[PDB]
RNA sequence: GUGAAAUUCUUGGAUUUAUUGAAGACUAACUACUGCGAAAGCAUUUGCCAAGGACGUUUUCAUUAAUCAAGAACGAAAGUUAGGGGAUCGAAGAUGAUCAGAUACCGUCGUAGUCUUAACCAUAAACUAUGCCGACUAGGGAUCGGGUGGUGUUUUUUUAAUGACCCACUCGGCACCUUACGAGAAAUCAAAGUCUUUGGGUUCUGGGGGGAGUAUGGUCGCAAGGCUGAAACUUAAAGGA
């Protein structure tokens, strides 16, 4: 085998980074277009190249695929980068828990402890 | 450690460091003023005995010899010094 | 520098007697903890309980050392945490990183989630072996969070608690951050609650 | 008929006849072989014994007591060793507690103190007033010098 | 309801027994040795002399009335391998598969507390 | 070479030790070095033990098991493959897997 | 019993099993980059017997110490001398195997010896194939033995107490990793470093390869043998990485 090569591979990937935008998978439009913007030896080395591409917008739709991104999937990670609400604020259970081992340098350090804490395994 | 005042080092570190190098040397063991309970005498007996010692005279009997530390019996205050 | 009430209110022999925190473990007190009230005849280590509140809470001025706090991190590799050290990365500073820790992530520049910090800290010091030597290396202070339990060479404070399944893990550095930022920060000064809970912070799914 | 001593033979003779019903008399006690070479382990003490005994009925009887250490529950270290000057006090409080129940005597009298394994027990308490200990066997258990048949002494064991 | 006959197997190399009793066995029945079994002499040994070996044991004890049995493994055992030879697996399964019944299974191999120097010499056996 | 900062095996502040015969080059050889192995298995096999609760005057007994230690030369111990030969390196290791 | 064999045991019922016995032999696993000894070398338990290292030490004496031709203890095993012991292994001897031969390899038996008392011998790859004293260079993280400090970890008994533990520190080990500023023919080496910028103290050894650690004398031993140690003759390489 079916087992693809670099020239090809590494001239899909320089290619997928610029290109998702014109960008498919009817592989047989990318075929055409595959031209006007490389600057390709070869009718079956074109063929194979794009054969690859239609194997990345296969499965990048189907998710995050690897070691490669393109100003589109980079902006949805400040998108998908954020969260949880509220940031922490205990009432319900007001205190907050402090082992009970936790008086004496905070005691020997500060300004207002709303804590929670083990009377003695 | 880039260094350290070793004088007067913690208290600490001495309690647990060995006899022999906290810097000045002394000693663990130390004297122990025993009323057996009937007479009131007060013998002056050693931490690590090596003799049991008899109380005064009463014929009584005090404080068994082991590895280091008297175990001394049930009745006596054993005040330290 | 002693202040005011940070102090035990009306509240803290009620919460943690729910959740075992004075607790230590089975047949093991490791020379290597300041950090077990005695030790009883039946069982078991009744960790000192009253100084923890003296090396969880050095862990709160050190920083105060962040003036940003996303460098003030959680450390981590378990099950019940990544859901509490993930998210002392939310609601404060930090990348967190439990799971992929990401080795290296401090020795040796090639890698991917980049580190190069000051105060880092570390739930299990058998997990999050590598605050004690990604620090004996060159410039990188670190501060465990030292059960009956706990290498203490080069993680050079001390930060006990108890994890034999259950809770205080995640539930615990909750208390480094508080009470770190009622140093310097944005929250408000004996008390007017507190808006989470202690039963947000436990699982996510099993 | 139980199944609890599921292991452990008993070694018997045929002192005499009738009818065709060949009655008999007990020759001794075997372990399975194999339970006693499992219960050992590596990592761990291993303990021995014996004494003989003129019983009185007047039977010559040498036992082997086993017996190992155990470790405690809650017990780092991997073992559970002994010390040594503790064995030797092990062995000599065994020597007693056997010829006393031996003198206190007679076979049909000492067989049923091996059937409900009770001399097991005697020893675990007196010994725990040292160290702890486990699996204590009698493993055997055998004859010598036997003497004088006696019919019925035998005929009374039977009906 | 049944009667009780002992084994008494044996498989080191180079042969192997199936040899019937009493339960006592001052008195013996039914003895089969390997080679008997196999005359190509060579495999004396073979988990097949045992297999078609065993069943001359229930064809013998079948006979005299042994419905049923307990069951002995020796080794050669000794100084000797106390590594169990072809045998004894086979006849314990063809013993098995000839009615018969099966009851108190148990090593006995002969061991020693040492002692008897074992053979070959120093620099030992060697091809 | 030196190859093996032990030298082989077992011994030290110990001078000289009784030696073991070998199960199989039936040579000698001291009990450091030896190289120590609990078979242990069921009498009885998997094929058959089905043929064996089936056949027995049993409602079910157990299993019996069958104890032994065994002792090897190193000879004897690589050309049966028991220990190989680790590079130089997997050598400083001391894992059952 | 084996690569596969055969010699060998087998109504005089072996091989197996049960339990007890007897004997001499050894000290399993634990048991390791760990222990102590001048080295050889030393592991079940406890009791005497005296020895010793390391620390600790606001004890002491005060240059007494370093290496050492002479000389003198110890020295694996083998082996010897005469008694005891003589299980197991097992040169020698016998064997059956394999093989063109097989006096060897493989198998089964087997004196002698292995073990001990008392006396010899003094060699070894006696190996870190690295003389010891010292003094100075560059980082670490382990461990054994001490000692110091931390309202240090458990023990819980009421708080301590110790003890195990943790960590901090150290002195003395037994090693290890990493660098190479250095050294080297290199392989590698915290010592084989501080050496053409050539020198801290001192005892042994070698000067091409063989002939040969022989022949000789001289000497220690009962003997095996050791220590001492030539030359004639021959030869352009032998060797290291």
């Amino acid at each position: 085998g079916r087992v693809r090569t670099k020239t090809v591979k590494r001239a899909s990937k320089a290619l997928i980074e610029r290109y998702y935008p014109k960008l498919t998978l009817d592989f047989q439009t990318n075929k055409r277009l595959c031209d006007e913007i490389a600057t390709i030896q070869s009718k079956r080395l074109r063929n194979k190249i794009a054969g690859y591409t239609t194997h990345l917008m296969k499965r990048i739709q189907k998710g995050p695929v690897r070691g490669i991104s393109f100003k589109l999937q980079e902006e949805e990670r400040e998108r998908k980068d954020q969260y949880v609400p509220e940031v922490k604020a205990a009432r319900s259970n007001g205190v907050l828990n402090v082992d009970n081992q936790t008086s004496d340098l905070v005691k020997s350090l500060g300004l207002k402890l709303p804590l929670s804490v083990i009377n003695v395994s | 450690v880039l260094v350290q005042d070793l004088l007067h080092p913690t208290a600490a570190s001495e309690a647990r460091k060995h006899k022999l190098k906290t810097l000045v040397q002394g000693p663990r063991s130390y004297f122990l003023d025993v009323k057996c309970p009937g007479c009131l005498n007060i013998t002056t007996v050693f931490s690590h005995a090596q003799t049991a010692v008899t109380c005064e005279s009463c014929s009584t009997i005090l404080c068994t010899p082991t590895g280091g530390k008297a175990k001394l019996s049930e009745g006596t205050s054993f005040r330290r010094k | 520098s002693l202040p005011a009430t940070f102090d035990l209110t009306p509240e803290d022999a009620q919460l943690l007697l729910a959740a075992n925190t004075h607790l230590g473990a089975r047949n093991v007190q490791v020379h290597q903890e300041p950090y077990v009230f005695n030790a009883r005849p039946d069982g078991v280590h009744v960790i000192n309980v009253g100084k923890t509140w003296e090396k969880l809470v050095l862990a709160a001025r050190i920083i105060a050392a962040i003036p940003n706090p996303e460098d003030v991190v959680a450390i981590s590799s378990r099950t019940f945490g990544q859901r509490a050290v993930l998210k002392f990365a939310a609601h404060t500073g930090a990348t967190p990183i439990a799971g992929r820790f990401t080795p290296g992530s401090f020795t040796n520049y090639i890698t991917r989630s980049f580190k190069e910090p000051r105060l880092v800290i570390v739930t299990d010091p058998r997990s999050d072996a590598q605050a004690i030597k990604e620090a004996s290396y060159v410039n990188i202070p670190v501060i465990a969070l030292t059960d009956l339990d706990s290498p203490s060479e080069f993680v050079d404070v001390a930060i006990p608690c108890n994890n034999r399944g259950k809770h205080s893990i995640g539930l615990i550095w909750y208390l480094l951050a508080r009470e770190v930022l009622r140093l310097r920060g944005a929250l408000v000064d004996r008390t007017q609650p507190w808006s989470i809970m202690p039963d947000l912070y436990f699982y996510r799914d099993p | 008929g139980s199944e609890d001593h599921s292991f452990r033979k008993i070694k018997l003779r045929v002192d005499e006849v009738q009818g065709k019903n060949l009655l008999t008399n007990f020759h001794g006690m075997d372990f399975t072989t194999d339970k006693l070479r499992s219960m050992v382990r590596k990592w761990q003490t291993l303990i021995e014994a014996n004494v003989t005994v003129k019983t009185s009925d007047d039977y010559v009887l040498r036992i082997f007591a086993i017996a190992f250490t155990r470790a405690q529950a809650n017990q780092v270290k991997a073992h559970s060793y002994a010390q040594s000057s503790h064995i030797r006090a092990i062995r000599k409080v065994i020597s007693e507690i056997l010829t006393k129940e031996v003198q206190g005597s007679t076979l049909a009298q000492l067989t049923s103190k091996l059937i409900p394994e009770v001399i097991n027990k005697e020893i675990e308490n007196a010994t725990k007033d040292i160290f702890p200990l486990q699996n204590i066997h009698v493993r055997k258990v055998k004859l010598l010098k036997q003497p004088k048949f006696d019919v019925g002494a035998l005929m009374a064991l039977h009906g | 309801s049944q009667v009780f006959g002992v084994a008494r197997i044996y498989a080191s190399f180079n042969d192997t027994f199936v040899h019937v009793t009493d339960l006592s066995g001052k008195e013996t029945i039914a003895r089969v040795t390997g080679g008997m079994k196999v005359k190509a002499d060579r495999d004396e040994s073979s988990p097949y002399a045992a297999m078609l070996a065993a069943q001359d044991v229930a064809a013998k004890c079948k006979e005299v009335g042994i419905t049923a049995v307990h069951v002995k493994i020796r080794a050669t055992g000794g100084t000797r391998t106390k590594t169990p030879g072809p045998g004894g697996q086979a006849a314990l399964r063809a013993l098995a598969r000839s009615g018969l019944r099966i009851g108190r299974i148990e090593d006995v191999t002969p061991v020693p507390s040492d002692s008897t120097r074992k053979k070959g010499g120093r620099r030992g056996r060697r091809l | 070479p030196k190859k093996r900062a032990s030298n082989g095996r077992n011994k030290k502040g110990r001078g000289h030790v009784k030696p073991v015969r070998c199960v199989n080059c039936s040579k000698s050889i001291p009990k450091d070095k030896a190289i120590k192995r609990m078979a242990i298995r069921n009498i009885v096999e998997a094929a058959a033990v089905r043929d064996l609760s089936e056949a027995s005057v049993y409602p079910e007994y157990a299993l019996p098991k069958t104890y032994n230690k065994l002792h090897y030369c190193v000879s004897c111990a690589i050309h049966a493959r028991i220990v190989r030969v680790r590079s130089r390196e997997d050598r400083k290791n001391r894992a059952p897997p």
